[PDB]
């Protein structure tokens, strides 16, 4: 302590009794911690405590050899955010009794991490300045697999558990100190909260009036939260089981941190509370309901890339990292390297994975505002017709479980309603709500549609909007707005009685409208060749799998590329892009194939973009162009069938 | 009440929607679909809420048991004890209103031109005495649109508008001019709808 | 009656009884105390309690 003012923590509940009794040393009533050892243990773990196996990727600035969170401390001292996120399992590793006091006890033990945090750095730092007194976060404790297991026995610990962010609430203010004042003589004074309530003076300190003291509600103080609408996502599914919504709250500090269809593991405090059989009776049920106070989001994931909010933080990448993935970059196979480790199971699909890849990196987003343009879209989206069984449901899959912020729908499993938005009514506020659907909840994201022909046009429509501006325009009988659904769609199509014929022409078999077909600017068609060779590899490759690049470089390579690579038409490029797409318009012009217009020289400008990016460029060039002409040509087997007939 | 505008919105997010209060002069000085700028301050709000779950009680501090038959539990002893909840709501309390991008710096010609600055008026006045202003404004207007000067001539003179117009006899004379854009996919159609908003 | 929750229909205002057999009751008795007669001023009354 240095004068700091020492804030609550409203996601430690209402503080208890604290009742000290001794056993014959000192614990906590109903509890086996005794806040002097905690804090003891904590402090020594912060003094000393040294990660073997941390790897120099896993922790960014970071030295493997002086004690991990003293430099943690450092930083905070460095920034003016006071917080601390501390590894639940760095703790199970130093010191395993204290790991299962902090789980079974976390609104005693958590205050005593803090007191212990707070001593340390002011005894480091005579003074630096922060608002409040540091605050520990314990994450990264044993998951949760399954919420549904969790037990009456498991209330009010620290648990852990993974999902996506169906909806965030409004900011809700809650009382933390009231304000009440003279109604005669303007006497005024402070009641803070004590154990989820506020004592009314009932007579004044100065005129000694009864009652006179009335509330100033604009003058007390609050502090923040937010209802958050969580899907579960349990590693362990039991036979029978459906989808798990929890109830979140966030305080303070965590509210609105992440946005719906964020993928997040959530460490929190398992609250269960009663349900009042009314809003207005305070008879309350002999059943309660469950949510989680949350005291930690952690947004990193190992089998899914890089969010939004970490490649925006600047130190996501040590030096050495960016050196390496630059070298990576100037190796000359990279595209085919990155392509082929693209979905490492799926048996040389190149130019699928090579489109795949594009489409994960995106063009380059551009600021038309100024023009009176509208807004561009520089996402890429793929259409694979294949005939069942051709894998495409296979590559979808794949990426809406590699990508964050993927959504997936197949066939008429889907409503334009369901898709762009609706109303229903909240049942824990018996308020109105709006909830977002598929194509906003994957907004920055990648929404993968497969069975994409059987998607009766009644929605189908929909999709022109989100793929021809990003945005999606609900005008309801009660709200009007335009949500912003800057998706990219991987949709998969099967043709027309689930057999590609080899007598009808491209279009014919495909059976989409070219209004439709125009917007999509890659399709690949995913047609048998009855080859001898390619059989026999395939038996070889699955037989394989039934008996037996790295994810990291490419999560990596993909967020470094995001981060601080906007490729930029050359004038060469541009040239080339120019002669590309009169002759692909020219080549266009026949009967049956797939017409082009200006929409594919978009497509041939966000192809090359993307490439650039794959190259690290930051320059769009001429092999970019050509690349993208090349891809876009093998797509839809342009070469292999002739200007006439399919 | 106000919604949050689209340049704000954070990825796959719904506007939060917020009701503001204004007070006196500027009781009128809102109308819908207006990018409206308040300035103001945040206040709270007592709510009648419908949660389900007790939070945040407020009862008096002093200390008073019942007697028996009149014992503070139930109803009684909550109201006797004067328990509230303290549910609030975020409102907004506007003391000005003023429109986001101001257009210049009853209506008629003359209000017009008195509302708008000096070198506003000398600018509308120039440019309305300049020759060609008709290709001059669908160019300007369209600067990323090739051809179809048909399309923006019409859309121009339907920006312009006509005179609408009232008969003797009640019946009115449509002075409003409507456009209707067929044609090909990928014909700028959608992009001069979207000029023409923006 | 405060126990009216053991059924919706409702007892009446002023419904108690005092039941006799159920009283703890002691003895109490009243005495009428007069000044001492030495204590008592020269022209004067003996006060009482
Ligand atoms: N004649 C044209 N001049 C300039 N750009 C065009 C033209 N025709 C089409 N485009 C481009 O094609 C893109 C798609 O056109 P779009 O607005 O979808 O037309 P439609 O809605 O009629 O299909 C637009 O973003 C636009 O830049
Ligand atoms: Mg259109
Ligand atoms: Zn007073």
């Amino acid at each position: 302590v240095r004068g700091t003012p020492v804030r609550q923590r409203p996601d430690l509940g209402s503080a208890q009794k604290g009742l000290q009794v001794d056993l014959q040393k000192l614990v906590i009533w109903g509890t086996d911690v005794n806040v002097a050892a905690c804090k003891e243990n904590f402090q020594r773990f912060l003094q000393r405590f040294i990660d073997p196996l941390a790897k120099e990727e896993e922790n960014v600035g970071i030295d493997i050899t002086e004690p991990l969170y003293m430099q943690r401390l450092g930083e905070i001292n460095v920034i003016g955010e006071p917080f601390l996120n501390v590894n639940c399992e760095h703790i199970k590793s130093f010191d395993k009794n204290l790991y299962r006091q902090l789980i079974s006890y976390p609104q005693e033990v958590i205050p005593t991490f803090d007191m212990a945090v707070n001593e340390i750095f002011f005894d480091r730092y005579p003074d630096s300045i922060l608002e409040h007194q540091i605050q520990v976060r314990p994450f990264n404790a044993l998951k949760t697999k399954n919420m549904r297991n969790l037990n009456p026995e498991d209330i009010d610990q620290l648990i852990t558990i993974s999902g996506m962010v169906i909806r965030t609430s409004q900011l809700i203010p809650e009382m933390q100190e009231a304000f009440f004042q003279c109604q005669v003589c303007a006497h005024t004074t402070r009641v803070e909260m004590d154990r989820g309530r506020i004592a009314e003076p009932s007579v004044c300190g100065r005129c000694h009036t009864t009652h006179s003291m009335a509330l100033i509600h604009n003058r007390s103080l609050f502090s923040d939260k937010q209802m958050i609408k969580l899907q579960e996502s349990p590693e362990d599914m039991p036979a029978g089981q459906t989808p798990h919504t929890v109830i979140l709250f966030a305080h303070n500090d965590l509210v609105d941190k992440v946005q719906p269809g964020d993928r997040v593991n959530v460490t929190g405090i398992y609250r269960a509370v009663p349900i009042r059989v009314n809003p207005r009776v305070s008879n309350v049920k002999s059943v309660y309901k469950t949510h989680i106070d949350v005291i930690h989001y952690r947004k990193t994931d190992a089998k899914r890339l890089h969010g939004l909010d970490e490649e925006a933080e600047q130190k996501l990448f040590s030096e050495k990292r960016v050196e390496l993935l630059k070298e990576l970059s100037r190796k000359p196979d990279i595209y085919e390297r990155l392509a082929s480790a693209l979905a490492p199971s799926i048996y040389e699909h190149e130019d699928i994975k090579k489109g795949i890849l594009l489409q994960l990196f995106g063009g380059t987003r551009k600021d038309f505002s100024h023009t009176g343009r509208g807004k561009f879209r520089a996402e890429i989206n793929i259409l694979l017709c294949g005939d069942p069984g051709t894998s495409k449901s296979q590559l979808l899959q794949y990426v809406y479980n590699l990508v964050p912020r993927g959504q997936y729908t197949s066939g008429k499993g889907s409503s334009a309603v369901g898709l762009t938005a609706y109303v229903m009514k909240d049942p824990e506020t018996r308020q109105l709500v709006l909830q977002t659907g598929a194509l906003v909840l994957s907004d920055n994201g990648i929404c993968c549609i497969d069975e994409f022909d059987k998607m009766n046009e009644s929605t189908r429509s929909v999709l022109h909007e989100v793929m021809e501006q990003q945005t999606l325009s609900i005008a309801k009988a009660g709200i009007i707005c335009q949500l912003n659904a800057r998706t990219s769609v991987l949709a998969a199509a099967n043709p027309i009685e689930s057999q590609w014929n080899p007598k009808k022409t491209t279009i014919e078999n495909i059976q989409l409208p070219h209004t439709l077909l125009s917007r999509f600017d890659l399709i690949f068609l995913m047609l048998d060749p009855q080859d001898e060779a390619y059989d026999r590899r395939l038996a070889h490759h699955l037989v394989a799998l039934y008996y037996q690049l790295d994810m990291a470089v490419l999560k990596d390579y993909i967020a470094y590329a995001h981060s601080t690579i906007m490729p930029r038409l050359s004038e060469e490029a541009s040239q080339a892009l120019i002669e590309a797409y009169v002759d692909m318009r020219k080549i266009g012009s026949s009967r049956g194939m797939v017409s082009a217009y200006p929409r594919q020289l978009e497509s041939l400008i966000r192809l090359a973009e993307a490439h650039a990016k794959v190259r690290l460029s930051n320059k769009v060039e001429a092999i970019d162009v050509e690349e993208a002409k090349r891809l876009h040509r093998e797509a839809l087997k342009q070469s292999a069938t002739d200007p006439r007939t399919g | 009440r106000i919604q949050e505008t689209q340049a704000e919105l954070p990825r796959g997010s719904i506007p939060r929607s917020l009701e503001v209060i204004l007070r006196a002069e500027a009781v009128e000085s809102a109308q819908a679909g207006d990018k409206c700028d308040f300035t103001g301050t945040l206040i709270v709000v007592p709510d009648v809420s419908k949660l389900s779950t007790p939070g945040a009680r407020a009862e008096t501090n002093s200390r008073v048991s019942g007697v028996d038959g009149y014992e503070t539990e139930g109803i009684r002893g909550l109201r006797a004890l004067g328990v509230r909840d303290l549910s609030y709501r975020l409102v907004f309390l506007a003391c000005c209103v003023a429109p986001t991008n101001p257009r210049f710096g009853e209506q008629t010609a003359e209000s017009i031109k008195n509302q708008m600055t000096v070198k506003e008026w000398e600018k509308v006045f120039e440019m309305s005495q300049d020759k060609n202003l008709y290709h001059n404004l669908c160019t300007s207007l369209f600067p990323t649109i090739h051809g179809n000067d048909e399309v923006k001539r019409g859309v121009l003179l339907m920006l312009f508008g006509g005179v609408p117009k009232t008969t003797g006899e009640g019946t009115s004379l449509r002075g409003d001019i409507n456009v209707c854009i067929v044609g090909d996919p990928s014909t700028a159609k959608s992009q001069f709808l979207k000029h023409v908003e923006e | 009656c405060n126990t009216d929750q053991a059924g919706r229909p409702k007892c009446p205002l002023d419904p108690y009884f005092i039941m006799p057999d159920k009283c703890k009751c002691v003895d109490f008795q009243t005495l009428k105390l007069q000044e001492l007669p030495d204590a008592v001023p020269h022209g004067e009354m003996p006060r009482h309690m």
